[PDB]
């Protein structure tokens, strides 16, 4: 069978935050750090992501608002620049990384004063001010955390939002299963078990989409939109 | 982050 859950491929959960928090600790500080080496893709991802948002922000009963959103797993605020504080009066930004903090208050530049807060926490220990978030923006972070610690995690970001607020995962998704990455200390979910457990925190899907023009050798990215 | 599919 290929594998539904975090449990049939960790073997020890300390050591799974442990070898993640030594990895991105000798991570470049920069946007290829973030990305992997494919720096060069930041474009093309903050263009389909702002459109995906835009769907969100049209005049209405369920607009969303704009006055504050959480950039977690946040790293130097790659999204938080060219995203998040164009649309939104204040940003606050979540990540486990200290020297990825430090970086964004030069890497943000001038639009970086509207940073609130920058909360260095890992997000299975993170719990976000009740009735704070337009938008929680959630990119390439969930692979980073157990099954049991994202539905949680979901659920504390459920009770943050503001009315009509929304909750958005972009990440990698397997083809089929579960599968660990040693290296980086991740996992990589299919669509069927990322939506099982959106499903588990009470959360329901307002819009899916494929991520295009993306190199062919990587994992194909989807972004959720949720409430 | 982006990623090389194993
Ligand atoms: N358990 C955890 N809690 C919070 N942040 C984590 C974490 N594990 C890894 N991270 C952070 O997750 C980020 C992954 S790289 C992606 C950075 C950003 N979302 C972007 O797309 O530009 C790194 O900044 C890393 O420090």
């Amino acid at each position: 069978v290929p594998r539904g859950s975090t449990s049939e491929v960790i073997e020890d959960e300390k050591q799974f935050y442990s070898k993640a928090k030594t990895y991105w600790k000798q991570i470049p500080p920069t946007v290829d750090g973030m990305l992997g080496g494919y720096g060069h893709i930041s474009s093309i991802d903050i263009n389909s992501s702002r459109k995906f948002l835009q769907r969100f922000l049209r005049e209405g009963p369920n607009k969303t608002g704009t006055s504050c959103a959480l950039d977690c797993g946040a790293g130097i605020g790659r999204i938080t620049k060219r995203l998040l504080l164009p649309l939104f009066r204040e940003v606050d930004m979540v990540d486990i990384t200290e020297d990825f903090l430090v970086q964004a208050k030069t890497y943000l530049g001038e639009e970086g004063k509207r940073v609130r807060n920058y909360f260095c926490c890992g997000l299975q220990d993170f719990t976000p001010e009740p009735d704070s978030y337009d938008v929680i923006w959630i990119q390439w972070v969930i692979g980073h955390l157990t099954d049991q610690h994202l539905a949680e995690f979901l659920r504390r970001c459920k009770g943050s939002l503001r009315p009509n607020g929304i909750i958005v995962i972009k990440d990698n998704m397997a083809q089929e299963g579960v599968i660990l990455d040693d290296v980086d200390s991740s996992v990589c979910r299919d669509l069927d078990v990322v939506r099982r457990i959106i499903c588990s925190a009470g959360l329901s899907l307002l819009a899916e989409e494929r991520q295009e023009n993306l190199p062919d050798e990587i994992y194909h990215v989807y972004s959720f939109a949720l409430r | 982050r982006p990623k090389r599919i194993a």
